[PDB]
């Protein structure tokens, strides 16, 4: 199970894409949820 | 006949649309205001600017620089007016970049740019841009190195369109046509863009039909703080990079910091050390190689209080 | 190698069609706000 | 005997790699806090002095 | 296009225009500024960096 | 017999001489206080220092750096006492430099230094120094990598002597003996030094018997300004370089600038941006190549007011 | 004719070398005044503010 | 010198001493500080950068 | 005459030495004469 | 090439003499302040 999440994230032809897409999803939810404002502002 | 146009134009305006601006500005808030990409540099830099008038705008600038791909010296002068803007700058090596924008109509403006390298070295580019700004859309056509002397059209032609769909949503299109050599066949690319803009946040996406996708998100985190995310996917191998950054506006300084999936950390601090003097510190750190690039720059503005009586010419076509 | 004379016709035709469908896309976008507004009227 | 030496080899190699990663992680965290926290703290600190001169009015 | 000779002509026009822009464009901007700015600065001050 | 010694020692002291200090400090005022040579660096640097006590002196330091020939990380710790000073620092690559100074007598002190590179890489140096400071002279002998295992002495032996001739004039001598390989013959060099020191100015010269000559002049230009000149001649082809520089002492900052005959301009600005934080900006400009190297560094001192009650241990043998 | 062209060649080459030196000299002078005058003026200017707070006592 | 064998011995002593200095010198300085500094800091504070 | 001063200063084997010695002589007289103090202090 | 056994004796002898004249120089310097003081007494 977790091996299918790790391999596709660090040792696959498309692994570079997945990291950037995941970082985008986390960064937007960080900002839009208000957690960024409560910490950075 | 006007009978249809009258009902069409009236119904058009009833939806409260507004001009969505240029396609190239669809991600300005993230890529230019928040991210450091356009401010990063290395070495030493000093800009000396003398302003001679504000209406018409006329100023002279001298840049001294010693750094990576920074020309030792660059002279620049610009003249601006409510209907026109002329700007020219030349390197110590004779590289001349020019800009000439003129407003034929308050909605129609022509932008011409020339890059003239030494005669033997390089290649010279001539760019003619025609921008039309309507009540709710913008249309643009760029012709770069157009040629018909070989008996057929040649060069790069870029068509741009951005349309307001709702007061917040704008959708757009980009089309390119290329035929540098008549012997070679034309090559054409189409890119789709769109943007959703609200008061506190802005979402944008650019999708090249070839596979690349660039999405950006900007959000204001209070009066003095704003942050943004920029994702770029390239599938021409597959490569993707996401940059997250924030900008802080203080009373005398502006601090920008960003981190990206490739482990590069960079920050830019601009601080008003004096009324005419602005200091800039830029530092880029690559965590995989542990290498840092430091840039220290200064900007000075001679004109000061002498010309404050004048106020800037309105809507100069920069 | 260089393209043959009939390969250029094929390339020029495909390029022209894409530019025609680009202008067709702009025509739909120009008319698009009238359609989206109609959807909101139904809701 | 040799079985312990093999475990010693497995541990020695792995721990050296563990410390190399752990040490590298501490450096990147430290360098980031310095490069970001230093200019920010100076700019933010100066802003507070200007805010003080406004509150005194 | 009609005469190949003409194509060389046009080619010479671009090289003529190229030189005029390279040498005359910045003096043109400075001329526009100096003669139209309000007020009119001094000839030395016109290119002075900070005086 | 003491009968001669008593008259000799009494007559010796009647001339009011004083200790001239170490030979290596004969040009400290120019080469270390005024010139930037020892402060120049490039890239980013951050030093975090925690002081745990002042008597005995004990502090821990962490340096983070990203730049030309700057090790990414360096841990350091030192312990000092009126009779001893132990200091050690180790790079991220395992390069260990150590110092251990001990005062056998208030006039006699032993300095031992070790540089231990990774085992396969480099070479390890062991330096044993013996300094004697008399009423009017200093004698020093350094043994670097001494060896007798091949059946004969080997290594580098440096003898140093500096003698006060008058209350202002001091003259000295330097002698070197080298025999790295027993098969190779010993090589020996002798260098003559001297210094004339007054209240407002200091003149120094070092003359290698091989032909090199280094002269320096330092002068105080008022309470806050001091300047100096350093001339180096090498005739091993013939090469000569002269460096002129000045140092300004402000209440919160120190500015150093120097120019030299090879067209290199450099300046170093150290500014106390906060009570525990000291900023350093260093910039080197080569006018023949128009290349600049920028260095930005920070120093932070955690201990602060907690330990001010203690006062530093006297005359720690740094 | 050719005698004027030779003088034209001698002048064109020499003047281009003259301007190159003159331009290079102005740059080195300007860069030096900037690199030295900027940090000094900021440090010296700050020192004057501290001196002001002492004179006000 | 008297026995070549002894020369290898001395050679082994230097390599023994070299390792002890490489690993033990910095812990020795830290031990001297922690046990003799006045006052005595905390074990974590002993290597803390700025706390 | 002047050619013997220029050649030995810029196009001779020892020309590098002469420049450094001259710069030293000028810099010391600049400082010691008091002209440096009247300008830099 | 490597030095012969008699070339080493020559090198070792010259090196020893230089170190002996270095110590001789220090001896003169150590006694030097007594001489310079005597000169000032004559003036
Ligand atoms: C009235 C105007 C006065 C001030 C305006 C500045 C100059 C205006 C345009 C410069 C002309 C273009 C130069 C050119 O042809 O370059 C080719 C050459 C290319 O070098 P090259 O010689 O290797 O190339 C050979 C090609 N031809 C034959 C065309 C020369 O460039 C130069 O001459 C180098 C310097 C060009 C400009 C440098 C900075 C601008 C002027 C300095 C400061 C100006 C005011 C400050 C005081
Ligand atoms: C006003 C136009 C001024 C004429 C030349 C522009 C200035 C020179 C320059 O920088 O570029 C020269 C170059 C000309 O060179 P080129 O087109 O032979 O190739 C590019 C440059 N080299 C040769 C170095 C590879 O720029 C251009 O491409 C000129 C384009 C405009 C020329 C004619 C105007 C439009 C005519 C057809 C329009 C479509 C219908
Ligand atoms: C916090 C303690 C955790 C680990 C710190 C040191 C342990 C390993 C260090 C090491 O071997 O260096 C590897 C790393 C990177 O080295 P590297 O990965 O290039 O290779 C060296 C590792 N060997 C030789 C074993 C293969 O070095 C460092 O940067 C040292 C770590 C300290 C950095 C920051 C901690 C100090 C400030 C916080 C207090
Ligand atoms: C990783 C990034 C952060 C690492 C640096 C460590 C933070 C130390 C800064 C010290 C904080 C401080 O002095 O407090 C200020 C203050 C603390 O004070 P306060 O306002 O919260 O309350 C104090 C009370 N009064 C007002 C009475 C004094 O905090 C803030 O203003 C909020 C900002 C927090 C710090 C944010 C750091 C910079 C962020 C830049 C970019 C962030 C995301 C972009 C990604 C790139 C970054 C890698
Ligand atoms: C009590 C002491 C606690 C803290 C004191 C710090 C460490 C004391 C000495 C370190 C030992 C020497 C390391 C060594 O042998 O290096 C060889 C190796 C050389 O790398 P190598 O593996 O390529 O060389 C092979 C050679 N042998 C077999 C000897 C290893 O160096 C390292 O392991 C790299 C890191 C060394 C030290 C890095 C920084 C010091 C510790 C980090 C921060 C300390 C506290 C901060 C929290
Ligand atoms: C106390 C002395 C500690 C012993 C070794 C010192 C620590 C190791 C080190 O850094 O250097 C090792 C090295 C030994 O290596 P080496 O001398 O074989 O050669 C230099 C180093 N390598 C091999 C890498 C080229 O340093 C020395 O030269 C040691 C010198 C002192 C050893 C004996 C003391 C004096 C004996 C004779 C005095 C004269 C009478
Ligand atoms: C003051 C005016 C004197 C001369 C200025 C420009 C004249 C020559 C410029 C030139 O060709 O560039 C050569 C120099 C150095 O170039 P270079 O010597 O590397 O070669 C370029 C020269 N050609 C191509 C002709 C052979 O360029 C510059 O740095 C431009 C000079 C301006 C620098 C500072 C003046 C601006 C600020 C003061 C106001
Ligand atoms: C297709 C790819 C998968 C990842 C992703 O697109 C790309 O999918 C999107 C889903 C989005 C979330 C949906 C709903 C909300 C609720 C909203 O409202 C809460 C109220 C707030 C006060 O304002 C706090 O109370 C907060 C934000 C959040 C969590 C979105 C965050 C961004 C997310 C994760 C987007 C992310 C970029
Ligand atoms: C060509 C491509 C088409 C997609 C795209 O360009 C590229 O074009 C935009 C369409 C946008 C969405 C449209 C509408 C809404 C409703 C809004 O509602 C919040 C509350 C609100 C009431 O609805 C307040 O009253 C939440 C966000 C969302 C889903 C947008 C997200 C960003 C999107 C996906 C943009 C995206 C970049
Ligand atoms: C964990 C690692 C080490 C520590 C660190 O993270 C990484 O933690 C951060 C805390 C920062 C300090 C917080 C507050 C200020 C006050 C400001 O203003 C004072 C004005 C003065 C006027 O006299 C008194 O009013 C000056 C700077 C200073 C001391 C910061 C310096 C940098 C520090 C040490 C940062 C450093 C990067
Ligand atoms: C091994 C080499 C020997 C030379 C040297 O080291 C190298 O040793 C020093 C000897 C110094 C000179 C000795 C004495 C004086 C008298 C003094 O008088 C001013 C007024 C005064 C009354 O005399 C006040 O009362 C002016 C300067 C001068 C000439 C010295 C100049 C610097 C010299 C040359 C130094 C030089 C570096
Ligand atoms: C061997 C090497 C060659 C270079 C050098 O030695 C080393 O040669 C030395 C010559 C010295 C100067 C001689 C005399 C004076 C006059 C004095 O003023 C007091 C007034 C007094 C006489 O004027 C009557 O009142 C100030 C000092 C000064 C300028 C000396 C400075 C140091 C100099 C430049 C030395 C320089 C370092
Ligand atoms: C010829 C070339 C261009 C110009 C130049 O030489 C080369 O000539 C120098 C003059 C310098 C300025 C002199 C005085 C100050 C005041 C100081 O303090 C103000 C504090 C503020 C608080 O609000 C008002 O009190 C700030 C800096 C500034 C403006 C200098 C900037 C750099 C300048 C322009 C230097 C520059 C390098
Ligand atoms: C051997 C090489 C040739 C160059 C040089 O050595 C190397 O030869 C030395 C000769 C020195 C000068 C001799 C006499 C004085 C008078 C003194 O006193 C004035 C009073 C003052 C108030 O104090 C002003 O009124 C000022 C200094 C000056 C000019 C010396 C300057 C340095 C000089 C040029 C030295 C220079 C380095």
């Amino acid at each position: 199970p977790i091996t299918g999440a790790y391999n596709a994230l660090f040792v696959s032809e498309n692994a570079s894409i997945v990291r950037s897409v995941v970082a985008f999803g986390l960064a937007v939810t960080f900002l839009a949820s208000g957690w960024a404002e409560a910490i950075l502002s | 006949l006007s009978d249809l146009y009258d009902a069409f134009q009236e119904r058009r305006q009833k939806l409260g649309l507004s001009n969505p601006g240029l396609v190239e500005n669809i991600a300005k808030e993230v890529q230019r205001d928040v991210l450091t990409t356009n401010l990063m540099f290395s070495g030493l830099r000093a800009d000396l600017t003398k302003a001679f008038s504000l209406n018409p705008l006329f100023q002279v600038s001298h840049q001294f620089a010693m750094g990576e791909r920074l020309s030792p010296y660059t002279f620049a002068a610009l003249y601006g007016t409510s209907k026109m803007f002329a700007q020219g700058n030349i390197d110590d090596q004779g590289n001349l970049s020019t800009t000439f924008n003129y407003r034929w109509t308050p909605s129609f403006t022509t932008k011409t740019r020339f890059q003239i390298t030494p005669g033997a070295t390089g290649q010279d580019m001539a760019q003619f841009e025609h921008e039309y700004s309507g009540a709710d859309f913008t249309a643009t056509i760029k012709a770069l190195n157009p040629s018909f002397l070989e008996g057929g059209l040649t060069g790069i032609f870029v068509g741009q369109y951005l349309q307001s769909i709702t007061p917040k949503l704008s959708l757009g299109l980009e089309a390119v046509w290329q035929r540098a050599g008549l012997t070679q066949g034309p090559d054409t690319a189409i890119s789709y863009v769109g943007r959703y803009k609200t008061e506190n946040w802005i979402a944008s996406a650019q999708l090249q039909a070839q596979g690349a996708l660039n999405a950006s998100y900007w959000q204001r985190l209070g009066e003095k703080v704003q942050a943004g995310v920029d994702m770029t996917l390239s599938v021409n191998t597959k490569e993707g990079i996401t940059t997250f950054g924030a900008k802080y506006d203080f009373r005398m300084s502006t601090f920008r910091a960003q981190i990206d999936t490739k482990g590069k950390l960079s920050c830019v601090l601009e601080k008003r050390v004096a009324a005419p003097v602005m200091m800039t510190f830029a530092a880029d750190v690559d965590h995989f190689t542990q290498q840092a690039k430091v840039g220290v720059g200064i900007s000075i503005e001679a004109g000061g209080e002498e010309l404050q009586d004048q106020q800037p010419a309105p809507n100069i076509p920069f | 190698p260089q393209p043959s004379p009939e390969e250029l016709r094929a390339a020029e035709a495909e390029a022209a069609s894409t530019i025609q469908r680009a202008i067709a896309t702009a025509a739909v976008l120009y008319l698009a706000p009238f359609i989206v507004d109609a959807v909101y009227k139904m809701f | 005997r040799g079985w312990i030496y093999h475990k010693y080899e497995q541990t020695t190699s792995a721990v050296r790699k563990a410390l190399s990663f752990a040490g590298r992680a501490a450096w990147t965290v430290s360098v980031t806090a310095l490069l970001v926290g230093v200019p920010f703290s100076l700019a933010y600190g100066e802003d507070q002095q200007y805010a003080a001169m406004e509150q005194e009015q | 296009l009609g005469a190949d000779s003409k194509q060389e002509r046009i080619s010479k026009l671009i090289e003529i225009s190229r030189v005029v822009i390279h040498y005359g464009y910045l003096p043109m901007i400075l001329y526009l500024g100096y003669t139209r700015s309000e007020p009119k600065p001094s000839i030395i001050r016109l290119l002075s960096p900070l005086s």
